[PDB]
């Protein structure tokens, strides 16, 4: 018997690793000194901008 | 809670809690 389709799980996609904020603070620093980014854990990414 | 930090820190010659971070969590 053949598969009759394909199945995926994942779990819920939960560390939105975050974006949100290198792109809504309101302090935006100058040319010079700015600001800089880590990881922790699980996916967050997307393709929102 | 249960709390953890990965900090690069000078810790004391006896450390402890009263009776620089890449990554941390709590539980
Ligand atoms: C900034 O916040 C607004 C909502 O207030 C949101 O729509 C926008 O995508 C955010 N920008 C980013 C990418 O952080
Ligand atoms: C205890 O752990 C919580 C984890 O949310 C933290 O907010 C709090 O500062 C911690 N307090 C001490 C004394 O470690
Ligand atoms: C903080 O960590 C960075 C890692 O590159 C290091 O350059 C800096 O000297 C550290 N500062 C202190 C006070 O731990």
């Amino acid at each position: 018997v053949q598969p009759t389709e394909s199945i995926v799980r994942f779990p819920n996609i939960t560390n939105l690793c975050p974006f949100g904020e290198v792109f809504n603070a309101t302090r935006f620093a100058s040319v010079y000194a700015w600001n800089r980014k880590r990881i922790s854990n699980c996916v967050a990414d997307y393709s929102v901008l | 809670n249960v709390v953890i930090k990965v900090c690069e820190f000078q810790f004391c010659n006896d450390p402890f809690l009263g009776v620089n971070c890449t990554f941390e969590y709590v539980s």
